[PDB]
RNA sequence: CCCCACUAUGCUUAGCCCUAAACCUCAACAGUUAAAUCAACAAAACUGCUCGCCAGAACACUACGAGCCACAGCUUAAAACUCAAA
């Protein structure tokens, strides 16, 4: 004697209640483990809804500050030739270089866009760096 | 030079040539493809009639005057009349969508003439006359 | 001082790249179905590239390869439908091999 | 006629860890031949049917 | 009527070859839509039935457009199984 | 709070949107070497959005200056004035042969 | 039903007539997307507020009355007899 109503309540509470009941005779291996350790969120059956009118997910886009330098650094001189390597998690490309560059002259205390962005290719040139513009 | 599927232009100076004969000098084969017969009148670039035939002209009558055969005899026919005239190289306008809007021209060139370019002129009326009503059938 | 997620998420060369249009990234090859190469490239999905007409025996299994990035998961809502349909792959350009 | 085996003891437990596909034998086998495809990649008719 | 003659639906003829100058000349009047409006207009069309049928065929034509698009991206994964027996 | 948190803002890598051919240029009735491109060289048929890739705006203006220039006199309408032949062809259709 | 001919008529002007499957077959305005999503189909499901309208079928886009440039018309619109369905 049991229940398969899987989408009236959960597991846990139609297991519970059938044992107050003295319908299971005994308990299920996992009911004592499910009470001492229980999940977050109690599983119960949920129908998934569509948004209408002004509703919206609360998902919010991921920006940083340094995305308007880059999106800047490959408008002006694009995708670097050097290939990215995302399997290296310490891996610099030619635009991270740029940013940590265009990064330090900020906190020297240089507060212009145009004047700021200058400087910082000049830096890399003299440090080796290839910056072909691309117009 | 490459092949142009345009005509030349009337008052350019073009090097194309048949016979000696300009593009605007070739005679004219018309040819009226219609539902229920097919009429075919070779003209002069000056608009001087040469050589006219047409399915009922040719012996054919009711249903088959509607048919590729009796157009290609009708073009053979008109072709016999204007090769005596002096034509050899024509230009075709065709007007109409009927059983001998094609046969009509194979005719044609069956009878010894020659076809420099195909126009088609079927009349289109842009908004004209109102058509008969559709039939139950 | 133990590093949090945002801050992994932030210094990550996935995050750092930007846009994957146009990107040029260095990719292996892990998997290899007759003329059909696997190419891993650091991604959620993998890409499937063609072996190329030259050199073509020169692309083994762990053989790292340059690609163009187009798309890091191919993606499109067709009408009628309630999410978007997914083929579980990535879009790139296989250009060549990586050497040193 | 020859008769299957039990298939799990007194514990209930199942021998086959392909127990719950219904057909252990088939897909062990399966699994057998699609793992010996793998090792070969790693490294690298008229009298029979 | 007025216009001048031999400019418009004139195609010349390549070395003899009237059967491809026609076919050429069908195809030009047949992808600026002259053919069908000419065939539609042997018999009066209602307002209210061409109003039907030109919704009909811009549903007809969104609806190959669609199923193309959705097969054509959904033959990317036509290729030969990677994981065979698995 | 956290100084690695994402923070709100625009897209900074938005592409911009697409424009037509003749974004930003004024179209006359009297400029019938940019009108004969949008119209059939065989027809003078005036070509759907689709060929001629124009937004519906352009489409519109390019719809009305050729309607008007036809009836003032300043262009054909059964054919393609043929001086206009060989000027750049930017619409999608393919004809001869 | 098919073919041909031709008229009223379709047009203009000035008056009428005031109907339509006049139909997104969705009343106006405002709001919501969380609840149970929801008889079915149509077109995801609802809340507030207001006006209009409906109360078995058929009789009945009818009768009579009244109004109307309408006079073989339009609008409004019953009853008796009948049925256990529609
Ligand atoms: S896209 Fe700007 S006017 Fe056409
Ligand atoms: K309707
Ligand atoms: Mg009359
Ligand atoms: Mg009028
Ligand atoms: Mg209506
Ligand atoms: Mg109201
Ligand atoms: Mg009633
Ligand atoms: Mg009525
Ligand atoms: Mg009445
Ligand atoms: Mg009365």
């Amino acid at each position: 004697a049991g229940s398969r109503l899987e989408t009236v309540g959960s597991i846990f509470s139609r297991t519970r209640d059938l044992v107050r009941a003295g319908v299971l005779k005994e308990k299920p291996l996992w009911f004592d483990v499910y009470d001492a350790f229980p999940p977050l969120r109690e599983p119960v059956f949920q129908r998934p809804r569509v948004r209408y009118g002004k509703a919206k997910a609360p998902i919010q886009d991921i920006w940083y500050h340094e995305d308007r330098i880059r999106a800047k650094f490959y408008s002006v001189y694009g995708s670097g030739q050097r290939a990215f390597d995302l399997f290296n998690p310490n891996f610099k490309s030619t635009c991270q270089r740029f940013v940590e560059k265009y990064t330090e002259l900020q906190k020297l205390g240089e507060t212009d866009e145009e004047k700021l962005f200058v400087e910082t290719g000049k830096a890399l040139l003299a440090e080796g760096v290839i910056l072909r513009r691309v117009g | 030079t490459k092949f142009s599927i345009y005509p030349p232009i009337p008052g350019e100076e073009s090097s194309l040539r048949w016979a000696g004969k300009k593009f605007e000098e070739i005679p004219i084969a018309h040819i009226k493809a219609s539902h229920n017969n097919t009429q075919i009148q070779v003209v002069s670039a000056s608009n001087e009639p040469l050589a006219f035939a047409s399915c009922g002209t040719e012996g054919f009558r009711n249903a088959k005057k509607g048919t590729g055969i009796a157009a290609q005899t009708a073009g053979i026919a008109a072709a016999a009349r204007a090769k005596q005239k002096g034509v050899i190289h024509i230009r075709v306008v065709v007007k109409g969508l009927g059983p001998g809007r094609l046969s009509a021209m194979h005719g044609l060139i069956m009878g010894g003439l020659e076809v420099i370019s195909i126009t088609d002129n079927t009349p289109i009326p842009h908004x004209g006359c109102r058509p008969r009503k559709a039939r139950k059938l | 001082n133990v590093e949090s997620f945002a801050s992994m998420l932030r210094h990550s060369p996935l995050t750092q790249m930007g846009p994957a249009k146009d990107k040029l990234v260095i990719g292996r090859i892990f998997h290899i179905v007759e003329n059909d190469l696997y190419i891993d490239f650091g991604g959620k999905f993998h890409c499937v590239c063609r072996r190329p007409e030259v050199d073509g025996e020169k692309y083994q299994k762990g053989t790292r390869v340059r690609l163009r990035l187009l798309d890091l998961e191919l993606t499109s809502r067709f009408l009628g439908a309630t999410t978007d349909t997914t083929v579980l792959e990535a879009n790139a350009v296989l250009l060549g091999i990586q050497e040193s | 006629p020859r008769q299957r085996a039990i298939q799990w003891g007194e514990d209930g437990r199942p021998f086959h860890y392909l127990f719950y596909t219904g057909k252990q034998s088939y897909y062990s086998l399966m699994h057998d031949v699609y793992g010996m495809l793998l090792n070969l990649e790693k490294h690298q008719v008229i009298g029979s049917r | 009527a007025k216009h001048l003659k031999f400019i418009a639906r004139t195609v010349m003829v390549q070395e003899g070859n009237v059967e491809s100058a026609y076919r050429t000349l069908n195809r030009i009047l047949t992808m600026d839509g002259l053919i069908e409006d000419i065939k539609h207009r042997r018999y009066y069309e209602k307002p209210c039935r061409r109003r039907q049928r030109e919704s009909y065929e811009r549903c007809r034509r969104i609806y190959n457009m669609e199923m193309a698009r959705k097969i054509n991206f959904l033959m990317r994964k036509n290729r030969a199984d990677p994981w065979q027996g698995c | 709070s956290n100084e690695d948190l994402p923070i709100s803002m625009e897209n900074p890598y938005k592409e911009p949107l697409k424009k037509c051919i003749l974004c930003g240029k004024h179209v006359d009735y009297k400029n019938v070497q940019l009108l004969s491109q949008f119209v059939s060289p065989f027809t003078g048929c005036i070509y759907g959005r689709h060929i001629t890739g124009l937004c519906g705006k352009k489409q519109k203006e390019i719809t009305k200056a050729i309607k008007r220039a036809q009836i003032m006199g300043f262009m054909p309408v059964t054919y393609k004035d043929p001086a206009y032949l060989k000027d750049p062809k930017v619409c999608n259709i393919r004809y001869r042969e």
